[PDB]
RNA sequence: UGACGGAGCUCCGUCGUAACGAGGAAUUCCUAGUAAGCGCAAGUCAUCAGCUUGCGUUGAUUACGUCCCUGCCCUUCACAC
């Protein structure tokens, strides 16, 4: 419910956050299940808006 | 084609066949100066020495549809525009012939 | 050669009351009027006359001056705009009692006689004329919003707000509208009494203004603006 | 006080 | 025996009994023509069924409606329920079923109360 | 002359005192006539 | 042991109660109707506007309601109280005297809605045991031992006094505080059936016009 | 009786308090509420699959409930009986509402 | 090409006025106004200003309080009739409301030749407050479409009523004037003034 | 100019002020662009709302 | 605008009775009130004593 | 959103727009055949006629979500979590 309240603008900051976590692989394995659940619902909830954008920097982050 | 006569403070509509009064409009406080119908014949407009112009539904004396105070001077002529229904012409002793809209 | 009106006899302008809302008007709202009664016989509590009694009540005697409310009505009621039938006055007691002031009334010029009315009005809730034809002072139901005109402009007298010209203000406003002015009868206090309901607050002069002075200044501009004379 | 999500937005 | 059917329509305490038989198109309410039912303003309501199926169906039947109890509004509702139900039952007993089917379809498509009693049974909360 | 039915009682102070004393006694002993799940 | 009507659910299911009033109730009666529900934990107030008694009972029966309570008044003065136990009775008729409402108390505050403690005093006769049985089952069971809210039904010459207190256990005793309301109820009719059934057989009725009605005691 | 096919076990059994025979059943799409009906009780029983407690007995039918079904999307419940009526139950949510249809 | 479903003239033993047959051709409000050309100009008011089901008279005895959003399916004319009756003395009197409304449509058609139902729809759509304020001071907030239509009917009925509360003008004519002005969008209609004030106040508290 | 946005999700657990609902809407002009708003009247999904301003983002209104 | 003056009673006491033009009209009104108070006072007393 | 008369809430016809003119502050209650209006019966061993209880008729608006405020209450046999 907390994450559904999030506007799509804060999703992009969330995706950037998750990307930065990726480099810290120590933090990655420590909380891998949680990162999976929260990241992936977020894609679910506002998939339509996320796919809409043409932003190159977002395209490399998702990859 | 019942015909309206303006007499004293009243307007009397007479049936063509019966040749007798079928409707009477006596709401007017002062002398009445006109009884012209609209083109559709549904509405009747009239003038008064007070200057107010009152619009009645023809054959329905009880109902008043629209009342306009054209001037404080007497209003002697009140005629609906034949081409256009909505606009009503009012001429008064004020020497200005106001063109009203319903 | 525009023709003359048929009847040029002088005609008294209508007495404008709460039932009539369409007409353009100036409404002066004397917010936070310090008007309260208490049995000693009920007397209008005053800053000077009843100091010990108000101390027993626990209310500060600084905000216990119905004189200011009395003076504002005098200048407002005596203004030519009132004589032209274009101004109506409402009074909001600090306790939350709303009073409608009929423009036709003549409040006594002496304050003591005025206090005699206020206890009469607050207890009897209505005041009648000498000839018994019209109710001059009648307490009315809050909020103040419903009694005011349907389309109206709202301002408060704020010393902190930018200084404006009242004449230039009323001129730029529309005609079917009406102007409502919230004047604080308080000796001192924060100008947030009407903040809930008003849309903006304006300043009238850079120097501080008394309630009697400010409302008189505001109405004179309307007379100049509306050519009341 | 701040709730779930609202606290996150600050974070 | 003359083919005929009997039906009931109820609204509050108002009850209407409609007898529908073979005929030449005479509709009567309480021994008076249906045009004379009152109040006038609500007349079309009792005309309401008559208009949907078309007056042609009724040219071949006579109908007599007797109303008792309730008020004017409830009585009119009883009359319209009774006339609809009587027409449907008569076409059921004496006419093909494609008839009963389109009559029921039209009546329920407009307003189901023509066929089903509307009872505001109390509901607790 | 006689009276027919019971006179309606008057809840006087001593009656109130007597009643509340019984209430205080019952609770002091925790003697409550209560319904319980069987 | 608990009576046949209540034995089936005595200590198995909590009671469901509806409180109502006569047609076109006065404000005070509605206000009293507001108090009585707050007395019984599972009571719900229902407006009796144009309701018909067979419809009222039938609708309540469909709801699974356990008890129905109806109040009458006279010039804003509560006068009678009736309790009917579904699905087949009994129905008790009570007369209210010396009614004092909580709205007559200034700055009284809000009550507690915990499952109350119950006190039944001076009920001896078989009829007395019966009246306790009806009145007992209106409330929820298993009140918490330290529950602070207590109701008492005190019998004094067939005039059942009702008081409702909140207590604090002190180091040298117990202190109670009245919350109200105060009133006196006297049973005068008890029938085997729902209140709709005027034809229900009477278990018992109060003879006021027996000579000894001045002095004869029942509860 | 509730069954897991993976381990083929009766992982739960629900029973009415009054020893009622059950003829119809329905399971919530979320798989969290199990609701059954009877020809002897005239009311509809409900349980939690997780805990097995009887949440509430839905009442209002004057005849036996014949059959039951939940919405896959709306999550609402539709019930029928020999009482010549259909009732729609909005059990989920802060407030409970019932819509009967004849 | 032609299709014939009627091979005999229809004469009923009970006489029927011919306008009733003309009604059989098409269902018209009071047998005098057609719903076919009526459309809600604003998309938002669609699905909540219901005009697609034609009715002879406003009275229906429908069950429109049972659920939350049932009031949407109500015919809007019936909603206006229900809102018209108020203030205790008129309570319980729906028939008087129907008569007053029928007079109002007669007056509207007389004053403007346009279909009065479209005038009603236009007034309701125009007067719907699109944004409002809530007490926190005040804060601006959006307005749901059912709140728009309800509040619109409320303002129209209230303004028309209060305008004729102590005046020679009767309820029917004051209605017709208020709906006409609201449909025009002129500030003369009380409801439009209130809507403008509300939206402006929310704009200030935006 | 005033825009139209169709509600897609009525947010829950949001604790807005009484009589106020926090909701998610999608502009009709652009089926991609979504915005969170606050509404005063009762609301269901699939409605559309008239927005005077399209830039302000909803905040929990205490 | 037309001008009118207020009507009011100097030294007004709300608890006090409104002044009456006719003395006989006032005096009977006094004693009608007194009779009612005494009557209602007596009736409660006899009831309680009889009770 | 009147009065009078007639006819069957509807229609027709006539008129005509000392105290008080719909009631302040506060405060109370209320969700569908409900609020409200209207009339007709009975007085059921308690109560009631300074009235009480029934019966029918007409019949709505706004909410039916929210725990934001304010109070009360409860908690600390698989699969998946």
């Amino acid at each position: 419910d907390a994450l559904m309240v999030m506007p799509f603008s804060y999703v992009l900051k969330f995706l950037k956050f998750i990307d930065t976590v990726m480099q810290n692989k120590t933090l990655l394995h420590s909380h891998l299940p949680l990162i999976c659940k929260n990241l992936f619902f977020i894609i679910k909830f506002n998939h339509k808006e996320l796919v809409s954008q043409k932003n190159e920097e977002l395209k490399l982050q998702i990859n | 084609h019942d015909f309206a006569v303006t007499s004293s403070t009243r307007v009397q509509i007479f049936s063509s066949r019966t040749r007798q009064v079928i409707k009477t409009f006596s709401r007017f406080k002062d002398v009445v100066y006109s009884a012209s119908f609209r083109s559709d014949g549904k509405l009747l407009c009239a003038g008064d020495a007070t200057g107010l112009v009152s619009v009645y539904d023809s054959y329905n004396p009880r109902t008043i549809l629209l009342s306009i105070n054209a001037s404080t001077h007497p209003t002697h002529v009140t005629k609906f525009h034949t081409q256009d229904n909505k606009i009503l012409a009012t001429a008064s002793d004020d020497r200005v012939t106001r063109l009203w809209d319903i | 050669q525009k023709a003359l009106p048929a009847s040029l006899v002088p005609q008294a302008p209508p007495v404008l009351t709460s039932k009539d809302k369409i007409t353009k008007r100036m409404i002066v709202v004397l917010a936070m009027a310090s008007l309260e009664t208490h049995k000693i016989k009920y007397v209008l509590l005053n800053c000077d006359d009843h100091q010990g009694l108000l101390k027993k009540m626990g209310r500060d005697i600084s905000e216990a001056r119905p004189d200011i409310t009395h003076q504002c009505l005098l200048t407002l009621l005596d203004s030519p705009i009132n004589k032209a039938g274009k101004l109506q006055v409402y009074i909001q007691t600090s306790r939350g009692i709303l009073i409608e002031v009929n423009p036709t009334v003549r409040i006594p010029r002496t304050f003591k006689r005025f206090s005699g009315l206020m206890v009469q009005l607050l207890h009897k809730l209505s005041i009648r004329s000498v000839n018994s034809e019209e109710k001059l002072l009648k307490v009315i139901k809050n909020p103040i919003t419903d009694h005011l005109p349907t389309k109206c402009r709202k301002v408060t007298l704020s010393f902190d707000a930018p200084v404006i010209r009242v004449q230039d203000y009323i001129e730029k406003l529309d005609d079917d509208e009406s102007i409502c002015v919230f004047v604080g009868a308080m000796a001192r206090g924060k100008d947030n009494f009407a903040d809930e309901y008003v849309d903006e607050k304006v300043g009238l002069s850079n120097y501080p203004l008394s309630a009697s002075v400010a409302c008189s200044k505001f109405c004179h501009g309307a007379e100049d603006a509306w050519n009341i004379l | 006080s701040l709730k779930a999500g609202e606290r996150l937005m600050e974070a | 025996a003359v083919p005929s059917v009997q039906t009931f329509g109820k609204k509050k305490s108002a009850t209407a009994v409609a007898h529908v038989k073979a005929g030449k198109g005479l509709i009567k309410v309480n021994g008076s023509p249906i045009t004379l039912v009152e109040p006038e303003i609500l007349r079309f309501k009792v005309y309401e069924p008559l208009l949907l199926v078309g007056l042609d169906k009724f040219s071949n039947i006579d109908i007599r409606v007797r109303v008792t109890g309730g008020g004017h509004v409830s009585q009119v509702y009883a009359i319209r329920q009774a006339i609809a139900k009587g027409l449907v039952a008569y076409h059921q007993k004496y006419v093909d079923e494609q008839s009963k089917n389109e009559l029921k379809k039209a009546f329920t498509s407009y307003d189901r109360t023509l066929l089903i009693a509307d009872s505001r049974r109390p509901e607790p909360k | 002359f006689d009276r027919t039915a019971k006179p309606v009682p008057v809840i006087t102070s001593e009656v109130t005192e007597s009643l509340e004393d019984m209430i205080r006694r019952r609770i002091q002993d925790s003697n409550f006539d209560d319904l319980q799940r069987r | 042991q608990v009576d046949d009507e209540y034995a089936a659910t005595s200590g198995i299911m909590d009671p469901r109660i509806i409180v109502t009033t006569s047609r076109d109730p006065s404000t005070r009666l509605s206000q009293f109707a507001k108090e009585i529900k707050l007395l019984f934990p599972n009571a719900v107030r229902l407006n009796r506007g144009n309701y018909v008694m067979p419809n009222l009972v039938d609708a309540c029966k469909k709801s699974g309601t356990t008890d129905l309570v109806v109040l009458h008044e006279h010039r804003g003065v509560p006068t009678s109280l009736t309790i009917s136990h579904f699905p087949h009775g009994p129905t008790a008729q009570f007369s209210l005297h010396n009614v004092v409402m909580r709205h007559d108390i200034i700055n009284a505050g809000n009550q507690s809605e915990v499952n109350p403690h119950l006190i039944f005093d001076n009920f001896t006769t078989a009829l007395g045991k019966r009246v306790v049985c009806i009145l007992k089952h209106l409330f929820n069971a298993g009140p918490k031992k330290d529950s602070e809210r207590v109701i008492t039904f005190a019998n004094r010459g067939d005039f059942i006094s009702v008081r409702q207190h909140v207590y604090v256990r002190t180091r040298e005793g117990v202190e109670i505080a009245e919350v109200g309301p105060r009133f006196e109820m006297r049973l005068f009719e008890l029938r085997l059936g729902t209140l709709e059934n005027k034809d229900a057989d009477v278990e018992w009725q109060l003879r006021r016009f027996i000579r000894t009605a001045n002095k004869k005691d029942y509860l | 009786r509730a069954w897991d096919l993976i381990r083929y076990r009766n992982f739960r059994t629900f029973t009415g308090t009054e020893r009622i025979q059950f003829n119809c059943l329905a399971v919530d799409p979320s798989g969290e509420v199990v609701c059954a009906g009877s020809l002897d009780n005239f009311d509809i029983h409900v349980w939690s699959v997780q805990t097995g407690q009887l949440l509430d007995a839905l009442s209002g039918h004057e005849g036996p409930v014949s059959c039951l079904s939940f919405s896959q999307e709306n999550s609402v419940l539709a019930s029928a009986s020999w009482d010549k009526t259909i009732r729609i139950w909005s059990i989920f949510g802060r407030s409970q509402q019932v819509e009967p249809i004849e | 090409f032609e299709v014939v479903e009627e091979f005999t003239p229809v004469v009923l033993a009970t006489p029927i006025p011919e306008e009733v047959q003309q009604a059989q051709t098409e269902i018209k409000l009071f047998n005098k106004w057609s719903f076919e050309e009526v459309e809600v100009k604003d998309a938002s008011l669609v699905d909540y200003v219901q005009v697609r089901q034609p009715i002879f008279v406003a009275h229906t005895a429908g069950r429109y309080a049972n659920k939350r959003f049932r009031k949407a399916q109500c015919p809007i004319i019936e909603r206006l009739t229900n809102s018209l009756m108020m203030n205790g003395r008129n309570n319980g009197k729906k028939l008087k409301a129907v008569r007053i409304i029928k007079h109002t449509l007669d007056i509207i058609n007389v004053l403007t030749d346009q279909n009065p139902i479209q005038v009603v729809v236009d007034a309701i759509t125009n007067t719907g407050p699109r944004e409002d304020t809530t007490r926190v001071r005040r804060q601006a907030v959006d307005v749901s479409p059912l709140r728009r239509v309800n509040q619109a009917i409320a303002l129209l009925t209230i303004g028309a009523r209060e305008a004729a509360f102590r005046n020679i003008k009767t309820i029917a004519e004051t209605l017709a004037e208020e709906l006409i002005n609201a449909a025009k969008g002129s500030s003369t209609s009380y409801a439009i003034k209130k809507k403008d004030e509300l939206e402006r106040v929310a704009k200030s508290n935006r | 100019p005033v825009t139209l946005a169709k509600v897609i999700k009525v947010l829950g657990r949001t604790g807005s002020r009484g009589g106020v609902t926090q909701v998610r809407v999608e502009f009709l002009e652009d089926t991609s662009r979504t915005i969170v708003r606050n509404v005063k009247g009762p609301v269901r999904e699939n409605d559309i709302l008239v927005l005077m301003e399209s830039e302000r983002e909803a905040r929990r209104l205490r | 605008i037309p001008t009118h003056a207020p009507k009011y009673e100097e030294n007004f006491n709300p608890d006090k009775k409104s002044y009456d033009p006719d003395r006989t009209r006032s005096e009977i009104n006094k004693m009608k009130a007194q009779l009612k108070k005494e009557r209602k006072f007596t009736m409660k007393e006899i009831r309680k004593d009889a009770k």
